[PDB]
């Protein structure tokens, strides 16, 4: 009964047999900016279907060495679908994701993966430099992924220099294998201001990094993909213009 | 009375406005001879 669920938004569906619960981040539910709120004045554009529903992007394969990846999410949608043109088109950007992180194995398999979801997540760079003119800056394709996403070189860190064990005050799931082959969190929209622009700005972003290591015996199945969607949610657009990717 | 001649306002006002002033939802409109963008500098 709580172990089944299926989500719908938009067109998109998804069912799981095996699912832990749901969690709901910062016990707070995704809304349209109020009236209060509110600065820019122009009437914002609300898709609904067109630009609410569920997104998959390209499967990570994960081996026994991996260290984990990460995401930023007003990053990888920016390119593809509906809501990546509108985000091209306006500069002004609201909205909440739903989530949902998806990993099989069988019951001969063991391993655990650490999900988060953690707002303003800067990485860092890796040096040894005190001198801030010669210390190194982690890229452009380091801190903006995109749709491909991107690995830690040090996760015990999570590249922020930051420890990880501490990174369940973060809303976050674990998918055990012998549990649950799936994790979902529901991220209402969380910034200092009502709206934000979409490509230059990276709200939160999302980690999984595998906590305890892939173990299985010779004759199982060796490769084991992670796959993640993402349903941008309540969304909102302002301030129309001609197209800026970059 | 013995002679007449000798027998014989401003524009606006001011309000007290404590905060800065709201905006309020407005829509399309098509029809004529209603034009709130021309002025006459």
């Amino acid at each position: 009964s709580d172990r089944v669920a299926q989500l719908t938004v938009g067109n998109s569906s998804i069912t799981t047999q095996e699912a832990a619960n749901i969690v709901l981040a910062y016990g707070e539910w995704p809304e349209y900016c109020p009236d209060t709120d509110a600065t820019a004045v122009d009437k914002p554009t609300r898709p609904d279907v067109s630009v609410n529903r569920f997104y998959t992007l390209d499967s990570k394969m994960w081996q026994e060495n991996s260290t984990g990846w990460y995401w930023k999410f007003p990053d990888v949608l920016n390119k593809t679908g509906v809501f990546g043109q509108n985000a091209q088109f306006h500069y002004l950007y609201r909205s909440g994701f739903c989530l949902h992180v998806q990993c099989n194995a069988s019951k001969f398999h063991q391993g655990a993966l650490l999900v988060a979801v953690i707002p303003e997540f800067v990485i860092a760079g890796r040096g040894s430099n005190t001198k801030p003119n010669e210390a190194p800056h982690p890229g452009f394709t380091t801190t903006f992924p995109g749709t491909t996403g991107a690995t830690f070189h040090d996760p015990y860190v999570l590249d922020s220099g930051v420890p990880l064990s501490q990174a369940l005050i973060y809303p976050h799931q674990w998918v055990n294998l012998r549990t649950n082959n799936c994790a979902t969190v529901i991220v209402p929209y969380i910034n200092a201001v009502p709206f934000d622009s979409a490509i230059n700005h990276s709200n939160f972003g999302l980690v999984v990094v595998p906590v305890s290591p892939l173990k299985y015996s010779s004759g199982a199945t060796t490769a084991i993909p992670i796959t993640i969607t993402i349903a941008p949610l309540n969304s909102e657009f302002g301030g129309l213009r001609q197209a800026v990717s970059q | 009375d013995p002679v007449e001649d000798i027998i014989h306002r401003a524009i606006s006002g001011a309000t007290n406005v404590e905060s800065a002033a709201d905006t309020t939802p407005s829509s399309h409109r098509l029809e004529t001879g209603r034009v709130p963008a021309l002025q006459a500098a």
